[PDB]
């Protein structure tokens, strides 16, 4: 599932991650199925950044 | 042949085997002293050692009617003549095949 | 036994008590038993020790109350198995000795049943199991506390090319001081079965790091004539340890294997495959360090 | 109160160091102790032969151990106890230091809310193991090591400086017992886990540099050789005397060179007695890597024995000994024939980096690239049925 | 075996069900008896060592000739004889489980 | 730094039925006859010619712009080179035994 998140290409020592949204969706997810659990993060690419 | 070829028997204890069996018995219950085993065998003579067991509780019976926790000398020698008639009439000397 | 009649003697004690018994306590019994055992030693039956042995339960020794009389047992029948020259069997009964806490706990008591051990697995026959083994001792600490028995070993456990006559000229003053493997009188005889296991050793290795060798040259490895070399090579092949083929003009010795065209192309098989798979890792490492670097 | 502490120590030293003394006054008073934990790091380079350190660090060990890091607590104390030489006093005053970092830690993690305190104990147990190894008690240090190592492999946000401190007390343990391999590989460890921050001076590079570079030589399957080379540690002291030969003979090995090798060991014998017992075994190692080389280097894998002889400047018959002692060792694995003459050789251990070797790979794919793209032209053109 | 409702597949061992008879004598040793206090069987205790006791020990011997290491033991005789007792007493002797 | 973990691409056996129905195309995760597998000799040797190319200028970037060493790619691609295989071996004339036989 998406989590809030920006970025400025600018300096990329800035972003914006949502701490509130990660530990109600993890608690929704324990429902779901109880194979969900938070094993990582996905990016989008298109290559790996030093970011 | 090939299962069981060897044929070993089991008869009774004997006259002095019998004795050996009081002697587990009388050790493995509580008792005040006694000491009336040498009569107490010919009496019993032909038990199993099943009825050697049934005969200590014998004993044991005729004793807690006389409300003591020990078994007197006096209740073995009433034990063996009771125990002795049943045997005779439920009897068994047989050998199995 | 100060007499003569030691022949007459050792039969009595047998006949009667090797029967069992029923109201004798096991102690008692054991002791007797180790009596006959050292007689049957004596005597030159070692057929009738080796009954004897196992006529008392070796399950009767793991307790610390036969903790003494397991020393004992396990000493009589080294001896049983080092006259008949079987050499595997002698090793085992000393390791339970080492393992013995009271030799194992004191620093003296140790050193004389470690250095046993490793001649006999050293003149054993070197099997699949038995390189396991003798890769025990050496991971034992104590093997690194003793020096003589340190540098003997090492040279058989890894495989590498150890020429007869420096083991000869070397170890001969090192080892006599011990006796029994090799300073015993009927263990003097034991260096001829030295010669014999360095060279085998020597032909394994070699099998392995050649596979085709000239007779002419192999006179020089293993400094064995060309009568002595063609001979020895052609039991190994009866014990089932190598395949040669042994030409007998003094030409080749080839210690290779008739194949099969499908064998061979296995290989490449996994030769392709494996090099295949490299060039996947290399494409995505490539990328990472030309983003990031 | 700290004023006896300062005024006492200020006699005994040279006088280049009294305002050092009254700086520590003066960032006391601030109570700015920020200024503070880097001027005692600092003073231990600028005196290093008088333990007037020492005995300042005992004020400090008992006042400011939470309102200053414990990462400075152990870099200041560490050079004091290292260069003590009377090694039971070092072994006391340390474990009455982890006595009150144990207490200490309970009430602080949740008191501060920002900090940690429990990192400070690992790096305690490593300077213990150090002592041990100077000492001449090389087992008690390593099984105190081997408890330590559990720990760490266990934690995963551990300090850059515990690192650090671990390989450096593992490196000095195999060197005590002389295992040339196993001091090579973890020296490099030490080098990588290197802080711009204070946790060196200027003697501990020259002298691991003098460690490695003797290792090196010695190994039974170092080839790290060029790896060396181009390290910085070895680069800038090569212009004194005892590092001059110990260059030259690290370089003349890496390039197999035999000239200027055989040159140098001639010097050696007479000069260190190290290698006075070794000359044996630096003449078979030369001629070991080399073998590697000229087969390798090459596109042909297969190579006759007569090309090696002239190249490792020995007959025939060492040959196939050296070629047989590398594939015992693990380094390479093939065979001998002395029926048709051949080494034939099927894998290799990774070679030394140089510019050179990586144009020669370079060249090397050229040749079979052509194949797959002239085959890929032939196989697209034909089929007329494809999906037809 | 236990085996999936949703895809009828083997999902996982299920270790066999111990029957507890049998595996109640299995776990704990019903030793020892000794032979000198069994009186009047003294004899078939004996006898019973030599058919059990000497091939257990040593095959070695009965290999040796040739013929079979013999085994299989009928018990018989008039019940409360006790031979189940001395099924226990021969074992004691071996420490045999 | 980060670490490299291969992929192939799996789904229960739940999700797979709608995956492979909804699919109206060839696939490239199945294959029908001769045909098909005549252009997947062609797919799969036009990846390796791609890939060649990057490891030959990895290797040139490394000596002109000078980018730092890796000995985790350079070590990796030694053992490329003893792998390889040559012509003129015993090995190439039992493939020959073969390719008459099949
Ligand atoms: N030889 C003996 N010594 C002591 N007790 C005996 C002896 N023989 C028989 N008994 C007694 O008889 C009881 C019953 O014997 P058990 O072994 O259950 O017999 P069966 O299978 O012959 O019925 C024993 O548990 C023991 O109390
Ligand atoms: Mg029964």
């Amino acid at each position: 599932f998406a989590l809030p998140f920006e970025e400025d290409e600018k300096n990329s020592d800035v972003w914006f991650l949502d701490h509130n949204y990660i530990e109600n969706m993890n608690e929704m997810c324990k429902k779901i199925n109880a194979k969900e659990k938070l094993i990582g993060w996905y990016h989008s690419g298109p290559k790996l950044r030093a970011s | 042949p090939g299962r069981l070829d060897r044929k070993v028997e089991i008869p009774l204890p004997n006259e002095a085997g019998r004795l050996e069996i009081f002697k587990i018995h009388t050790a493995k219950v509580k008792k005040t002293g006694e000491f009336d085993f040498e009569a107490a065998v010919k009496m019993s003579d032909g038990f199993n050692g099943a009825d050697i067991r049934n005969c200590a509780t014998e004993a044991g019976f005729f004793a807690i009617r006389d409300d003591r926790d020990h078994i007197n000398p006096d209740d073995l020698m009433k034990a063996v003549r009771k125990v002795a008639e049943v045997k005779k009439l439920e009897g068994t000397i047989e050998y199995q095949k | 036994k100060e007499e003569g009649k030691i022949d007459e003697a050792a039969d009595i004690l047998c006949e009667l008590q090797v029967e069992t018994y029923g109201s004798m306590e096991m102690s008692e019994k054991i002791q007797f038993i180790l009596e006959q055992m050292e007689l049957s030693i004596l005597k030159g039956d070692y057929s009738q020790a080796t009954v004897l042995s196992r006529k008392i339960l070796k399950k009767t020794f793991k307790n610390p109350k036969y903790e003494s009389l397991k020393l004992e047992y396990y000493n009589l029948l080294v001896k049983i198995s080092l006259h008949k020259r079987e050499y595997l069997e002698v090793a085992q009964y000393l390791q339970e000795i080492y393992q013995t806490d009271a030799i194992k706990s004191d620093e003296a008591k140790w050193k004389p049943v470690l250095s046993h051990i490793v001649y006999f697995l050293v003149l054993s026959p070197y099997g699949n199991l038995q390189n396991d083994l003798i890769h025990k001792i050496q991971n034992d600490n104590n093997l690194k506390k003793l020096e003589s028995q340190e540098s003997l070993v090492k040279l058989f456990t890894t495989n590498e090319l150890m020429r007869w006559p420096i083991v000869q000229k070397t170890y001969e003053p090192v080892l006599n001081e011990d006796d029994l493997a090799f300073g015993g009188e009927a263990n003097k005889h034991h260096w001829e079965d030295l010669q014999k296991r360095v060279i085998e050793h020597n032909l394994r290795v070699i099998s392995e790091y050649y596979s085709r060798i000239t007779l002419l040259r192999l006179n020089e490895l293993l400094d064995l004539t060309e009568s002595q070399t063609e001979t020895y090579i052609s039991d190994l092949v009866n014990q089932g340890i190598i395949y040669a083929k042994v030409n007998r003009p003094a030409k080749i010795v080839n210690f290779e294997k008739p194949k099969n065209s499908s064998q061979l192309l296995n290989e490449w098989s996994h030769n392709v495959d494996e090099l295949l798979e490299h060039i996947e890792t290399i494409g995505h490492l490539i990328t990472k360090e030309e983003i990031m670097h | 109160e700290i004023d006896t502490i300062l005024s006492t120590l200020r006699m005994e030293a040279d006088p280049s160091l009294h305002p050092l003394f009254e700086q520590f006054e003066k960032f006391y008073e601030e109570k700015l102790w920020f200024q503070l934990s880097e001027s005692l790091t600092k003073f231990f380079d600028d005196a290093k032969s008088t333990p007037l350190r020492l005995r300042l660090y005992d004020n400090f060990v008992s006042k400011f151990y939470d309102k200053i890091n414990q990462l400075s607590v152990v870099k200041y104390l560490l050079a004091s106890l290292k260069d003590s030489k009377d090694f039971d006093e070092s072994l006391k005053y340390l474990d009455d230091l982890k006595a009150q970092f144990q207490e200490l830690d309970s009430k602080k993690q949740r008191n501060n809310g920002s900090k940690d305190h429990g990192d400070g104990i690992l790096l305690i147990d490593s300077e213990i193991a150090r002592t041990y190894l100077l000492k001449n008690d090389l087992v008690k240090a390593r099984d105190l090591l081997d408890d330590l190592e559990k720990t760490l492999d266990k934690k995963d946000s551990i300090p850059l400086r515990i690192t650090n401190s671990f390989y450096s007390t593992n490196s000095q343990y195999f060197k005590f017992k002389n295992d040339f391999n196993s001091f090579y590989y973890t020296s490099l460890l030490y080098l990588s886990t290197l802080e711009p921050s204070t946790s060196i001076t200027l003697a501990e590079r020259q002298q691991l540099a003098y460690d490695l570079s003797i290792s090196a030589l010695l190994g039974d399957k170092i080839y790290n050789f060029g790896e060396l080379l181009h390290h910085p540690i070895m680069e800038t002291i090569v212009n004194d005397s005892n590092y001059d030969w110990l260059f030259q003979l690290l370089n003349a090995l890496t390039v197999g060179d035999f000239d200027k090798f055989d040159s140098l060991i001639k010097v050696q014998i007479s000069k260190i007695p190290i290698l006075a017992q070794h000359e044996s075994f630096l003449r078979q190692k030369i001629c070991l890597m080399t073998l590697i080389e000229t087969v390798f280097v090459k596109n042909i894998r297969m190579l006759s024995f007569e090309d090696i002889s002239k190249a490792t400047h020995l007959p025939k018959d060492n040959v196939e000994h050296l070629v047989m002692r590398a594939i015992s060792l693990g380094l390479l694995k093939g065979s001998i024939d002395q029926v048709n003459e051949l080494v034939t050789i099927s894998w290799v251990q990774p070679r030394i980096i140089s510019g050179d070797q990586i144009t020669k790979m370079k060249d090397r794919l050229v040749e079979w690239n052509d194949q797959v793209e002239k085959l890929g032209k032939k196989m697209e053109a034909r089929g007329q049925s494809i999906w037809v | 075996v236990t085996l999936d409702i949703t895809t009828l597949t083997i999902m996982r061992i299920l270790p066999r069900e111990t029957d507890p008879l049998v595996y109640n004598m299995t776990s704990f040793e019903q030793g020892e008896i000794t032979f000198d206090g069994i009186g009047g069987l003294t004899e078939q205790i004996r006898e019973l060592r030599e058919v059990i006791e000497l091939p257990l020990k040593n095959p070695e011997i009965f290999q040796r000739v040739g013929i079979k290491p013999p085994k299989g033991v009928l018990l018989y005789g008039p019940p409360g004889t006790g031979k189940t007792l001395l099924a226990k007493a021969v074992a004691a002797t071996i420490g045999a489980n | 730094t980060f670490l490299h973990l291969p992929c192939t691409i799996e789904a229960e056996e739940a999700e797979e039925i709608g995956v492979e129905h909804l699919l109206r195309d060839v696939r490239d995760q199945a294959a029908g006859g001769l045909s098909i597998r005549l252009t997947n000799q062609l797919k799969s040797l036009k990846g390796l010619q791609s890939k060649l190319k990057d490891v030959v200028e990895y290797l040139d970037k490394v000596i002109n712009k000078e980018l730092p060493i890796n000995h985790t790619i350079l070590g990796k691609l030694q053992d490329v080179f003893n792998l390889l295989p040559n012509l003129g071996t015993p090995d190439d004339d039992e493939i020959d035994v073969e390719n008459h036989d099949r």
